[PDB]
Order: C-alpha cells, then structure tokens, then sequence
C-alpha cells in the first residue's frame, strides 16, 4: 500500500520516455 | 509512383475497418448495460407477494381474505394475478385489449373490464367486449409456508388448442 | 469605463457579431402566427426553468415521489406557484407548438429551400410529447401510473423486437421503481439534452435561410 | 382525468389560428406581392 | 487479549466508526501492517500477512513485575467469502512460513474475520495468514470486484481487564488535591509488593493510595502533588495498531477480453497512422 | 411608414437568393431595435403572464396515490394524446396501433417532398393541399373528442 | 495467476504504444 | 516485476514487429 | 340505501378504483351531477348541489309489488376540511333553498363525507348543501390549492339487501336446463303473490323456481328455455351514477398580487411600445 | 368573494391587453 | 365542468379580436 | 422636431424600468422557493431521536442503554448531542475544528476528537486540541412519552460570559 | 445516390462549413502537450456518456442510493465496468485539466489577446472540481457522506450571509436527504449544463483566435 | 517534410493578425486529414483504453453505508482536494480559510492582467514568472502530503 | 480515504510534463524562430 | 358574469385610458 504508489510514479513517468524514444526510433527506421 | 485510388482506398478500409472494431467493441457493454437484469434466469416462475410485495403466509390467508375467495397477487413477471386448501391455476388478472386489472363481480360470476368493457368466465375465458383473448392462467402449487406461482406451458385446459401465451 | 467595447473588440470581435444581428430585416408577410416559434420557445424556458427548480424536492423513488410532490405543493416557499407554472406551461407549450405548426404550413413555409427545418420540427414535436408523456407520470400517483401502465404496453406489437423495446423503456417486465427511474432519467436528463440539439438545428438552419416567402 | 377550461382553451385558439391563418391568406393572395416578390 | 474482544463484545471486533475494540483497553500506540497481493483469482491461496513490529532487545513489566519478554495478537477481517485455506490446499514453502498458528474464528461462522495470538514475539514479528479466496460461480452469492479488509493488531500487555479494574502496565495518577507524608511499602505473602501512598492536612484530610510493583516511581518525599498527577512514570513498551487495505477478487476473463480490446486499439491505432504515412506521401507529389 | 427598406434589386447576391427560395430577411422594418429590442419582451413578459395568471387562478392538482392493483375507470392521457388514443384503442388488431400511429410522425415529415411538386406557398393557389390539411385536422378533432367519449358512443360520437 | 500481470501489462503497453504511435504519427515531442 | 518485464517487452516487441513489418510489407508493394 | 353503505363497507364509501360501493347493491347506471363554485374563499358558505334527475311521470315496483313513485338517496365526499356549514351561517335564501335534508356524517368524524337520503323524488331532484370550507390560517394543516369532490347519487330501490339476496327490482333468469310443464301462483295470506314455475324431463329432472310478483313475464307455456335464460323482463326503472369535481380553496392574497404582477405586466408593455412609438420617429429623421 | 372574479378577468385583460399591444406595435395582424 | 369548457372556447376566441381591434383602433387614435 | 438625446433616455429608462420590474417581479418568488422551509417556526428546539430518527421511549431509554449513560441523540437542528432520571444539559457532540462527531472515553472521563486531536470535559468544555471553543450546551427536560431539547440562552455555567452559539 | 452533397449544398451550403474545417493550419511549436485540451475533453465525454447511463440504475435518496450503487456494482451488466469507469475518468478528467493548466501557463498561451480564454478556464475548472465533489457524495456511505458533512460547513465563516450559503446548499441545517437530493441535482443537472455553455464559450473563442503563438 | 505550408507575408491580413497576436493556425501541416482525421482518433482511442484498462484492473470500490453517527477516523477528500485541505484545516481563523482558498480561483485568474506586462510567452524569458510558478507548485505538492499526514507532523512534514 | 496507485500516476505525470514541457521552452528557446515569427 | 363583464370592460378601460393618455401626455411635451 505504498510500494505501489511508487511503482506508479515509476512507471507512469519513465514509460513515456519508452513511448517516446520507441515514438522517435520508428520515425529513424522509416525516413524523416 | 504515387499510389492509386484503389489504393488510398485500401488503407482507407484497413484503418477505417479497424477503428469501427474498437468502436463496436465499446458499444457493445455499454448496449448490454442498458438492458435490464431479468428477474431471476433459474426455473420459470416466482413466488406471489401482496400489495407491499411481502410473500404472503398461506395459514393467514385462507383463515382471512375475504369470502369464497376472490382475491389480488402480485404475481408472474409483475401481474397482479387473481388467486382463488386453494385453486389450480392462478387468473391473469390484466384485460387483453388495453390493460387494466380487471374485477372480479361476486353477484354476476363474471369478470367486467370497465376501461372499455369486456367480460370474461369463472376460468379467465373472455366472452364479450374489444379484448380478443382469455384472461392468463398459471398453476399455483403451495410450497412451505407460502403459495408458488409457474408459468402454465400444458394447452389450455379451456379452449383446446395452445395457449397464445406459451 | 476603460473603454470596455474595445477591448473586446480587439480580441473576440464583438462588432462582426452586432452586425449579423442588425441587419436581419422583417418583411411584409411576417405577420403576427410568426410569433408562435418564439412563443413555444419562451413556453419550453419557462419549463426548463421551473423544471430545475424543482429537480431541488422532488424525488424519484416509488416510496418518496408522491410525497415531495405534495411537499414542493403544500411546504416550499411557493413551491404550488413553480408546479402549477411547470404543468400549465407544458401544456402551453404542446399546444403554441401545434399552432405553430399551422403557421408553417399554411404559409408553405417548408418547402424547396427547407425541407430540413421542417423535419427537426417534427423530431422537436417527438421530443416535446415524450417530455410530457414521462412528465405525467413522475408524481407516481393513480393517473400516471396507469398512464405509464398503459402505453408502455403498446411497442410489445412491433415483432422482431419490440418486447425488448418495452422491457427497454419501462427497465423490466413489469412498470415498477425502474420504470420511475427511468422516467425520471428520460425526463430530466436525456430530452433536455435532445431537445436542445434539435433545436439548435431548427434554430440555425434558420438563421442561415432566413424567413420563408411571401405570399 | 380531464380538464375542461383547458380544452376550452385549445379548441378556442385552434380555430381562432386556423381563422385569421387564412384571412391571411387570403388578404394577400388578393392584393398582392408588391415590391417585387 | 483477542479472545476478550471476543468476550467483551461479541458480534465484531470493529466499531461503526472503525475504530476497532482492542484498542479499547489496549491504550498505546504502535504501527501495523497488512500486505496482501493485488489481485487474487477466484479460488485460490495466497498469502496475506500481518506485520506487528517492535524494539525485539526490550521488555516490559509482568503482573508481579518481573520484566519478562512480550507477546504479540491480532485481529484481521478479510472480505465476506474469503476463509483461511484448508491444510491440504496450503502447499508446502507456505505452510513452514504460516507456522504453529491457531487461526480462530470471530464469532461461530464468521469464517473470516480470524482472531490470532497470544503468540510470542520473538518469531511472530510478522504472522503469515494462508487465505483461500472465495468462487463467485459457485458461491452464487459473493460476488467478483475489490473488497476491503482491516486489519486490527498488538504487542504487549493491556491496561484493562475485561472486568474493569486497571492493569499495572499503566501509570498511576493521584488519589488527592495536596500535601504527601508516607510512601510505604507492604508486600502480602503471595500478591507481591505494593508501594502504598498518602496524602494530607489542608481540608480535614486523612486519605490513601495503593500502587503495585511494576512502574518505576518518580516521586520523592512530601510533595505538594495536585490530585491525579503523574505520580508513577510509564510501564508500558507495547500498543495497539490499525489497517485498513484493498484486494480484488479479479475474475480473468475480464482480464483476457480488456487484454484483447487493448489489443484490438493497438492495431488500430497503427493502422490509422500507417495510413497517415500514405497520405503524407500523397501529399508531396503536389507540391510539384 | 413602419419602418422599411425595399429589396435591393441591383444586388445580384439578393437575386440568387430571392431566387433560391430566400432573401427575406434583407427588407422590411429593421429587426433591430425595433421588432427585437421592442416587442418581444412583449411576447415573452405577455406569454409569461397569462401562464402566470393561468396557474394563480386555477393551480395545479394532487392524485391519490397510485395503487397499481385498482384500475382507476376514468384515466385518460392528456390532452393532445386524444387523437392517437383514439386509433389505438378502437382499431381491434394491436400492430396496426402502433402503424397507424407512427404513420402520424413519418407521414407528417414526407409532406414536405410530397407538396414539393408545385412552388406555392398560399394556401389558395393549393386546393388539393389545404383539402387534404382541411379534412385530415378535422378528423383529427373527432377522434380527439371521440376519445372522451366511452367506448361504443365513440365513432358515432353519439348521433347515429 | 499472472494473466493478472499480462494484466497491469497491458495497461503499460497501450499507454506506451500511444505515445509511441502518437510520436511516430506527427514526428512528435 | 521481472516478468512484468519479460512479458511488457515481448509484448511491445511484437507490435513494433508488426509495425515496421508492415511499412514495408505494405511499402515495398508499393502502398507507402 | 345510503346507510347501508355505511353498514356493509364501514371505512369509505368509496373504493381505491373509485368505484363507490353503493354500484355494488344498485346495478342499474343513470346520470348524476355535481356542481360547486370554481373557487371558495377560505372559510365561506357556498352552495354544492347534486343533481339526479329522472322522468318525474313513472313508477317502479315495491316489495308486495304495488307500482308507487320513487326516491333518492347519494353520498358526496368533499375535500379534508370541507363541513356542512352551520345553521346559523347558512343566511337565509340559502337555507330555503337546501331544505329539509339529512346531512349525515358517514362514520364520526369524517365529518366531510356525506350521507343523504332516502329524500322522496318529486322535489329532491336537485339536492342542495350547504358547505363551509375550511381555513388554512386557523387550521393549520389544512393547506390552499384545489381538491376533489366525489359524488356518487342514486335513485329508486335496490337489487340487494344487505343480507345477501335478490330484491325485486331485478329480473329472475332460470334454475335450469331445458323444457316447462307448470307456471303456477301461490299467495300466502301475508307474503304476496309468487307465480311459481318448473322445468324438467331431459336429465332425470324434476326441479322448481319461485318468482316474486313485481316483474312482467314475458315467458308463455312449455318453453324449451336453456338455464338462467331472460324469463321475467326488467322492472328497475333508477339505478346509480356517479360524479367526480374540482374546487380550489383560494388565498386571495395569491390573487391580490398576481392581480399586481399582471399591471406591472400591462404596464410594461406600454411603456415598451410606447417606446418603441419614439423610435419609428427619430427612424424616420434619417431617410431624408 | 369576487377578487375571485377580478381574478379570472385579469387573465382575460392581459391576454388581450398583450395582443392589443402587440398588434398596436407593429402595426400589425 | 361542461361550462368552462364552454366559456373557455367563447373567451378564447373572441377576445383576441378585442385585443385586435383594440389594437387596430389604438392605431388609428395615432395616425399611421 | 426629433426628441434629443436625453429623452429617447427618458423614454428609455422608462421602459427598461418597468421592465426590470416585472423581471424581478419574478425573480422574486423563485428565489424564496429555493430557501429550505424551516423545520417549524414555533418554539426554539424540537423533540429528540434516535438513528432511524424516531422518537425516543424515556422508559426503554434508561432501563437500557450503556452504564452510566453516554448516548448518541439526533437532536437539535440535526446534530447528535450527547444526552445523560436524566441530564440538565445536552452535550452537542460536533467537534468545534472541523466538525466531526467526537466520542466519550469513559476510561479518561475526557472527549477526544480523532479526525485530529482535541478533547474536551464532563461537560463538553474544551482544554486541547485545535478546536477553539467548548462543545455545545442545551435543556433535556422530559415531555409526555419522551424528552424535549430547546436551546440554551442562559449564559454559560462553564465558562462566566456568553455562549458563542447564543 | 441522387447526390445528397447537392442536396444539402443548395439549401444550407454544406461547403463552407467543410472550408472553415480545412483551412485551420496546425504551426511547428504545437507540439504533444496542446493534446491535453482535448484529452480533458474526451476525459469529460466519457464521463457523460457513463454519467447518464447510470443514471438509469442509481437512487438519490437516502435510503435508496448506496444499494443501488451496489446493484450497479454487483447486478446489472457491466455496471462495475461503467461504474469504475466514471470513477477513474472523473480522476483522470481533473488531472488532465491541471496537466493542461501547465501547457497553457508555461507557454504563456493566456496572454493579451485571449485573457477570455484563460478566465473561463478558471471558471470550467471551478465546475469540474465542482462535478468532482457533489459526485463523490452520492454513494451516500461512510465516506462521501463524512465529505459533505465536512466542506458543507465550510461557507458558514463568511459573514452578512454565508450561512444562508450553506443552507443554500444543503438544504436545510443539517446535512440528510435534502442534501443528497441537491447534489444529485448539482451533479446531474446544474453541473452538466453549466460546463457545457462555458465549454462553448472556451472553444469558440479559440475556433476565433487560433491557437496561441510560437516559442 | 511533415507537411507545411509557411506564413504568407505578403498576405497584409495575416499579418495584422499575426501583429495582433494571432494567425497561427494560418501556417503549419494542414490540420484536415492529417492531424484531425488521422491522429486525434489515436488520441481519443488511446486516452479510452488507458481508463478501460485502469477500471478494468483496479476497479472501483464499495464503501460502507454512511452512518451519521460515527465519524470515520480516515476520512479525506479526493486527491486534488489535499492542498485546500491541508489549509483549511490547518489555520485555525476558520475566514481565513475560506479567504485564502477563494484566493485560489482568483489570483488564478488575476495572473493574465499581472502577468501582461512583458509580452512573452517562454517560461525562459520570464525568470520572475517561472519562479513563482515553480515556487507556487511546490508549495502545493507539499500541502499536498501535508494533507495526508496527521495533524501534527503535517507542515514539518516530519523532518523539523 | 486513499489511492495510491492513482496519487502515484498523478505526480509521475505532474513532473513528465513540468518536465518536458521546460523540455521545450528550451528546446525552441534556443534554436528559435525561423519561418517569420 | 355581468360583473365579469363589467369588471372586464372597466379594466381594459383605464389602460386604454393611460395608453391614449400618455401618448399624447408624452406626444404634446415632445417625446413623440
Ligand atoms: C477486422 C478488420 C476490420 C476491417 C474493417 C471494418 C470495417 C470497414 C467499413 C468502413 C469503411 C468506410 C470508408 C469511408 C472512407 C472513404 O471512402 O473516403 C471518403 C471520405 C473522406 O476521404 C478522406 O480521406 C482522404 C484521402 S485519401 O483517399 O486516403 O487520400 C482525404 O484526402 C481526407 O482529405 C478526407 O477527405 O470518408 C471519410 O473517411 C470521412 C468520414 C468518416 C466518418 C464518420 C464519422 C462518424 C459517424 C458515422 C457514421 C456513419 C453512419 C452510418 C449509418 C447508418
Ligand atoms: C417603477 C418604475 C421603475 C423604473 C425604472 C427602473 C429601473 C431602471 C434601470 C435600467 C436602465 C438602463 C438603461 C440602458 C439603455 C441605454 O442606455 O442604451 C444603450 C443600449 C442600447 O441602445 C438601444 O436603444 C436605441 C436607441 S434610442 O436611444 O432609444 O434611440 C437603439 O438605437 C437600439 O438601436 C439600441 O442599440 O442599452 C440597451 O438598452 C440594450 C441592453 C439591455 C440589456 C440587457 C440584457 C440582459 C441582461 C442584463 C443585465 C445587466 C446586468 C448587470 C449587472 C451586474
Ligand atoms: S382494456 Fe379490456 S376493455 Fe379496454
Ligand atoms: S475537527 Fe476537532 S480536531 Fe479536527
């Protein structure tokens, strides 16, 4: 009941980068 | 070197097709939702309740309601049904044109419909008046401390051939 | 002062908005029956305004709705003047709405340009009579709830579906608690939005069109 | 249950609309148009 | 102890307000814990744990006042359904770590609230509770969603016996507004010592305070100590904590169609943007 | 006087709206200040009152509580249900109600492709129309009356 | 007892996936 | 968590898989 | 008649249908009217007027079967609060007009539902009562607004005495199945006549049917009439109706200012206008 | 016990005081 | 209750000529 | 020959004038209709009740309900003051911080408030705790069947000035 | 077939609505976080959409409201779905609208010309923190119904009229069925309106402006 | 690429919008098809699914029916209620709380004017700004938890 | 009472967007402009 | 009725009466 919270925070935070780069790298593998 | 009508027009598909699923997808729980909970889907028929809809004591009701008994249910599905040691089947009480309770007249051995004026039997049965159809049957069996009211699938004992309720 | 025009002149461009409005002109024919529209509307604000008014008391519930009812009659401040406008006002408007409906067609106002604006009318008219038809039964005494009792029935025809219908609008088999709620939900949460769609069609289509000929 | 002075009311002003819809078309379909349709 | 809840109230362990009636005699104050896992699928074992911590190196007063070593107990109501999982459902890891534990039940059939302790706390730091969780399909009645469970747990020994009177792991206050002459000190052959109490002079006055052997005193001689003023310092060492916490009788095919609907927007998705990429395209041969 | 402004028949944009059905709102008295600002606050405050006056004077009444075992005799819908009531009640096989019924909506859109043959607005130049509007009302009274009276005296409306 | 963790996976990947495709979709912040 | 893990990047894995997959997939037969 | 209204249904003379139970005894159906004011004004004497009309020129039968005139009776509930204004506050044109007339009170205290009759025909044609209403500032929960009045009137005599069994007023059907040998006629020397009448030989049979004199026949001899099949014609020339009104307790303060808005309103208006006058001038300092 | 009477008139009065002003406003139908 | 109804139509109707001619005349008294 | 500014404005405000009125004319009623009616504007206080908020039996109340007797009313104006042959005083039981429901400790012979830490008396009367004024004070004398609450005037035998409720 | 574009063309002009869609340019610095507006409102949609299917299933009276919160939960289909839904999206909704609040702040995207644009916002915000509590209480358990006890309070320090505010809201003197009943009026119906012509007034000031400047 | 289309400055309108702060969705990649049609739906589509899942693993929960006699003890508003929450109860001149949390709404608003001075929309060019705001949101963030702490050991936040 | 999965999604994503949201005020503060203003 | 009547007529009478009366009242001081 706290270490949730933090896994949460964790996630919800450094997925976006994941998504991001992930976001970015497709956009690299395809031209412009 | 562009890609043709045909072409747009297939990617057009593949996505469009593909949202509509997620689409429908949501739509779906959302229609069931709105679709009303049925009562109880185990056998076929309730157990019958009064005004309050309590369930009624079987031992205080035959000691009292009213002589040679003709009297209100508010039994199957809703429909307060007229119940009559006590009788076979249950009357249907709601009249088969519009749909008021209909009542039982002691001193003619007849149902009247006053919205409009039909008639019916000591059985349901009509015999007069706009309402094209008998009155409902249902047998009520007396299970422990209370009556028990099924659904009456046996053709009709009163016209000959199936009952148009089923 | 601070010069207030201005300022939203600047910005939002409250001149171009004065403009469309002065410059609609009334013609000729647009004889006093061109007064309906507006009177079935200022009829319809009049319930909406009331309507909410007493969404403060009432309550929807087979145990509580009769009562608040007669508590919003015999205990709220006025409570008998709001309910007695909110039930003269319904019919008020049903019926300027009917008028209307004459002006319309009696002066050919539905045609070529504006097939649309009539259509709306006739949805608006739909919506109008199921406000009043739910209306009517949310007191949850003897008369409207035979009422409910009685049409809710009538879909039960229609083959294929048509139970289901019923069973969808009346929330069962029987009429009962979910059929009041239900009702209530129709009544003071699905029409009012409907119809303010609809008439906001009704109203642009006009705005964009402007009156219908002379005659 | 039935409300009189109510339909009173509706027939009243159902005729009376009825009514003067016609005069005027009638007041109009008979000195008509003018400056320019 | 568990078994006074029991005893002094009987139908639950847990006030309207969610107090929790330990705590009614257990006066002090010290944290707890309940971890259960997130979800669990209908129908099995896992592992719920009560945590009860505390300075294990320290003691507090006995009855007497020895200063022995304490024990802890605790209460613990998990969801309407759920019961501690049968012995032969337990496997094994689980069943060394539940230990000698004697789960017992609330009340007659509350199945699953579990009263637990005195148990002693040197090794029952933590308290592991083997829970099987309940079937919404075959108990048509409980039904799937997330269900709350408090905890209720406590560690040393209590302030008031169920009948009335105080214990001693409490201070002992002052019997009189004033003036002390005599601190004595019986001890009755078999009820140890008593370092009895008096008071005096200023309104007539004669008046006395019995007060057994545990407390250390901090009171000297002749004091001018106001009635019911802190003549004793403070046993106690132990004290009651709360939990409340959240599980999720989960039913999987939720799981597995919102696993399918996640799924089926993915590919949507990709597909919208896909053909964006062909419009993009499209696009370009018209800039020329 | 009023006041008014004639068409402007050198605007060419007037014309090919006049001409597709509609530039009426370019004549006339002003409807700023003047029908807006002026006279429609008289409308509203007017249609206000009579409501006002209308619910003062005889106000609003209470049922008795429904009791879903006795059928009131004597349950009417309200009023501009007359009509429809009528057809449902007295028209024995239920889906031709419902039919019927619908048929009052749909029918009453098609009109307007259905008198989109001729041009004419006035109801005059359109005998066929105003015939078929004319009848179709009246029938629709009748039945509407027909509905307060009891059954068999219904259609008849008693007098033959 | 881990289709439960596919489970808060899933909401992990759509959420990711998202961004993801939104980033691909307009060369994105 | 460690199959938290294993399973989010297999599952993204595969999407990005398809993804690229299908650009070209659909590029190379000349739909981008 | 009316009391026994009260004597076979006690609480209410009415049923939750609205039936009314009279209806139950009186089984024929003929118009009946109620008129009271639109709105009194609290606490007034104001007139409510039951008519139950008939052809003045006929008779129906008697018990013996003479063929005298006929009377009327009817029960009238007005709203809660409503009461049969005082002799003193009946002024006089009034007190003529209402006459020699019965008020009763259906059961003590609802002192608001009224009993009225047996009132011979000739001249209790109309039926007028006088009715004091009510006060909503001195009886505290009696509140304004507008309530029901049921009616519910009828005349000449009945089809069921109270005990159970047929009048004479009705006609007399037939005991059973088939064929007719003799149409008899009795007459002991107090009960009056009683043309008897037998069927039989089909089924066994030889079973009898006593007929009270009053009715016509219309039967001849040796009918081959089938069981409770018409054979007496119909002698009830009265029979019940049943009527259902709407009468407001007005405060006039309510009117007073609604009378005020609707000038404010009037008032307005003209000014608007007015107005709106001043402009259609300074408009036209412009077109030139 | 004719305030009541005043009462309804007044509802005629404005119904017509309303349309006497209308039309007088607008020259009118 | 059949003398409103009656009534009702009567005024309804009539009254809004008076209103009309009232407003017609009101018209007249003015000059245009 | 035209009228001037100054009197298209009177006109104006002529108009405008009436017309505000007839607006707040109504204005006025609606705003009064959405002001809650006063529970009874007779006395000062009402007859005191239990949890379904019934009415309370003085004579089932002692007989039983909790040793020396601290106990949940549904009293005055809605709050749950403390009641405890009975007790001159209500204690109204609403803590004077935020305005939670605090509790007797009979072992302490003190209120606490929990939400946050307050405390108070035998009297209600504060001594800790964020909350700035004693709890509240009011007569339970005993009519017919039951107990009758009316407020407090009387200045506060507790504190030597008014009451803050008054 | 028959062209239906002509068809509404001729009559209304279809096309210069399709026009002031496509036309509308998205600049360079519109980067990812210029999602957020929208995503609040999608956020909200969903809540109404949710909103009003419950309505069909709750009961805002006190004796009625928390079971059929819990038949929502428990028996009809999909109510935990729909139920949990309008939870988390009321959640996510506020938390969007503050993630948005940021964009616009730092990208001082509430300057000069559009003052209007951000003062509604303030005010759209009020409102859904508004939505936000009202719902919140109409599970009338143990915690919404110690919430509203609680804020209902609240009001009462401000002066001349502040209690009359709280009495306002709330019905009476204490908190109890005409509280609930209120807020369920609030909740279902003042609230849903409210956001709506002040939604409005927020996006057409913005359809006017455009978006606000680069970086 | 992407696609874009640049100002047009030539255009005299353009640029008095742009001069009057303001033609910014005159240039860029067309937002028809392209970002409209194409990427919103994976907002939309995105932004449902994320609360589908989130209700669908951490459904929503039933308190106990509410009792109006005992106060919980644990008992807080929702999340972005904290803040006020600390304040209000947490300052014990019951007005000023009330003071400062209206405070909230409007010096939120008030900050267009104040802020109005320079003309600059970057966080960077506004030191003084972007403080404040930065200060500010830390401010809230701790009463934030502040809130969810126990009276006491709240503004300390337990650390001093 | 209190959620923490959710309080944990609410700051995770209040500094993200704080953050990448300064992201860009940089980003763009700094290689700024071209196209006109 | 008669007294309706009468009443009736009355009323419309004086507003009839201020209407006429204030126009010229307003008119002939220059205000129309
Ligand atoms: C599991 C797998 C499942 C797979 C599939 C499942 C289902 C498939 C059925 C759906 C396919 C429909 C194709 C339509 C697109 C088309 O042809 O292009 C023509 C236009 C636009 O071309 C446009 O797209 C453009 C260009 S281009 O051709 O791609 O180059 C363009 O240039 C852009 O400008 C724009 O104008 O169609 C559109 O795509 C826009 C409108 C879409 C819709 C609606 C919204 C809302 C509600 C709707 C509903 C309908 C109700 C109906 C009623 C009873
Ligand atoms: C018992 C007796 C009581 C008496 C009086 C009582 C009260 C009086 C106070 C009211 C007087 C106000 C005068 C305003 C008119 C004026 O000066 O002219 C300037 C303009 C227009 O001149 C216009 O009128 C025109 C011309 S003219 O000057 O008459 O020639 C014009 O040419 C037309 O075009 C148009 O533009 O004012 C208007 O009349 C139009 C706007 C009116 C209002 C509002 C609507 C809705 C809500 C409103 C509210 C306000 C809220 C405020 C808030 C906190
Ligand atoms: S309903 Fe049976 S006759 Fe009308
Ligand atoms: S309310 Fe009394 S301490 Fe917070």
């Amino acid at each position: 009941m706290t270490e949730e919270m933090l896994y949460a925070a964790l996630l919800s935070f450094g997925l976006i980068f994941v998504g991001w780069g992930l976001g970015v790298l497709l956009l690299k593998i395809q031209g412009a | 070197d562009v890609p043709d009508m045909g072409r747009r027009q297939f990617m057009n598909l593949l996505a469009f097709g593909t949202v509509t699923g997620v689409a429908l997808g949501a739509l779906y729980p959302l229609v069931k939702y709105f679709i009303p909970p049925s009562g109880g889907a185990v056998g076929g028929g309730t157990t019958a309740k009064d005004k309050l809809g309590n369930n009624v004591k079987v031992s205080k009701f035959l000691e009292s309601h009213n002589a040679g008994d003709r009297v209100l249910v508010q039994g199957l599905k809703g429909d307060p049904t007229y119940i009559v040691a006590i009788r076979d089947y249950g009357i249907n009480a709601v009249c088969t044109h519009l749909g008021c309770v209909v009542p039982w007249n002691a001193a003619e051995n007849k149902f009247k419909c006053p919205c409009h004026g039909s008639q019916y039997d000591e059985t349901g049965k009509v015999i007069r008046g706009p309402a094209p159809l008998s009155l409902a049957l249902c047998h009520a069996t007396v299970q422990d401390d209370n009556i028990v009211l099924t659904p009456w699938t046996e053709t009709d004992f009163r016209t000959g051939e199936k009952p148009w309720w089923v | 002062m601070a010069n207030v025009y201005d300022w939203f002149q600047e910005r939002l461009e409250i001149q171009a908005l004065a403009d469309d409005v002065t410059s609609k002109y009334v013609p000729p024919h647009v004889n006093i029956f061109y007064c309906l529209g507006g009177i079935t509307l200022t009829c319809f604000l009049i319930q909406f305004a009331t309507g909410f008014a007493m969404t403060f008391y009432y309550k929807p519930t087979v145990t509580e709705a009769y009562a608040s009812v007669q508590y919003i009659m015999n205990e709220v401040s006025f409570g008998w003047l709001i309910r007695s406008i909110h039930r003269w006002s319904a019919s008020m408007m049903v019926l300027m709405m009917i008028l209307h409906v004459f002006r319309v067609y009696l002066t050919g106002g539905f045609k070529k340009p504006r097939e649309l604006t009539w259509i709306s009318g006739v949805i608006l008219a739909v919506i109008t009579v199921s406000f009043g038809v739910t209306g009517y039964s949310l007191p949850w005494d003897q008369v409207g709830y035979w009422a409910v009792k009685i049409v809710s029935g009538v879909p039960e025809a229609i083959p294929v579906v048509g139970v289901l219908i019923s069973d969808l609008l009346r929330g069962g088999s029987s009429v009962g608690q979910a059929t009041l709620t239900r009702y209530y939900s129709a009544h003071t949460f699905v029409l009012p939005w409907l119809i303010a769609v609809f008439m906001l069609l009704h109203f642009l289509m006009i705005r964009k069109q402007g009156i219908s000929g002379p005659l | 249950m039935v409300e009189p002075l109510l339909d009173g009311l509706v027939l009243g002003l159902v005729f009376a609309t009825l009514g003067g819809l016609f005069y005027a078309a009638y007041q109009q379909y008979k000195r008509p148009n003018e400056l320019g349709g | 102890y568990p078994f006074w809840a029991q005893q002094t109230y009987p139908p639950t362990p847990r006030e309207p307000t969610g107090r929790i009636v330990c705590a009614n005699c257990h006066l002090a104050a010290k944290p707890a814990e309940v971890e259960v896992p997130q979800s669990v699928l209908p129908d099995t074992v896992f592992k719920a744990v009560v945590k009860i911590p505390y300075d294990t190196k320290l003691q507090q007063v006995a009855a007497d006042g020895s200063k022995v070593g304490l024990n802890v107990g605790a209460v613990l109501m998990l969801p309407e359904g759920f019961k501690i999982a049968p012995e032969e459902r337990i496997p094994e890891e689980l069943k060394k770590e539940v230990g000698d534990v004697y789960f017992q039940p609330y009340k007659e059939g509350q199945d699953n609230v579990l009263l637990v302790g005195p148990l002693p706390g040197e090794q029952y730091q933590e308290i592991v509770f083997p829970v099987l969780s309940p079937n919404p399909t075959t108990d048509k009645n409980i039904h799937f969603g997330k269900y709350a469970i408090h905890l209720g747990a406590n560690r040393g020994r209590g302030q008031i016996y169920p009948t009335g009177e105080k214990s001693n792991n409490n201070v002992f206050t002052a019997s009189a507004t004033g003036t002390i002459t005599k601190i004595a000190k019986e001890e009755d052959e078999y009820g140890n010592v008593k370092y009895q109490v008096s008071i005096q002079t200023d309104s007539g006055k004669t008046v006395v305070d019995t007060i057994p052997a545990g407390p250390e005193l901090i009171v000297s001689e002749g004091q001018a100590v106001k009635a019911g003023e802190a003549l004793t310092n403070n046993p106690n060492v132990g004290g009651f904590g709360q939990d409340d916490t959240e599980i999720v009788l989960q039913d999987p095919n939720r799981v597995k169609w919102m696993i399918a609907f996640i799924c089926l927007v993915m590919l949507a998705q990709l597909m919208l943007i896909l053909k964006k990429k062909q419009v993009e395209k499209v696009q370009a041969a018209e800039m020329n | 006087m009023a006041t008014l402004k004639k068409p402007d028949l050198s605007d060419p944009k007037l014309r090919a709206k006049l001409a597709k059905g509609m530039g009426h709102n370019y004549y006339g008295e002003p409807a700023w200040p003047n029908d807006l600002l002026y006279v429609f606050p008289v409308v509203i405050m007017g249609t206000f009152a009579c409501i006002v006056a209308l619910s003062v004077l005889d106000p609003a009444m209470v049922g008795e509580p429904a009791d879903p075992f006795a059928t009131p005799l004597e349950i009417l819908p309200e009023w501009y249900l007359y009509p429809v009531f009528q057809i449902l009640r007295s028209v024995p096989n239920k889906l031709l109600g419902v039919l019927l019924m619908a048929s009052v909506p749909l029918g009453l859109i098609l009109v307007p492709f259905i008198e989109n043959v001729n041009k004419f607005q006035n109801p005059f130049r359109r005998p066929v129309a105003t015939t078929i509007f004319l009848f179709g009302t009246l029938v629709t009274i009748w039945l509407g009356i027909g509905a307060t009276f009891p059954l068999d005296k219904t259609l008849t409306l008693g007098l033959f | 007892m881990e289709i439960d963790v596919l489970g808060w996976v899933a909401l992990l990947v759509v959420f990711t996936w998202s961004i993801a495709m939104v980033v691909w979709g307009r060369n994105g912040l | 968590m460690i199959l938290g893990a294993v399973f989010y990047i297999v599952f993204i894995a595969l999407f990005f898989g398809i993804a690229v997959g299908i650009i070209f997939a659909i590029k190379s037969i000349k739909l981008i």
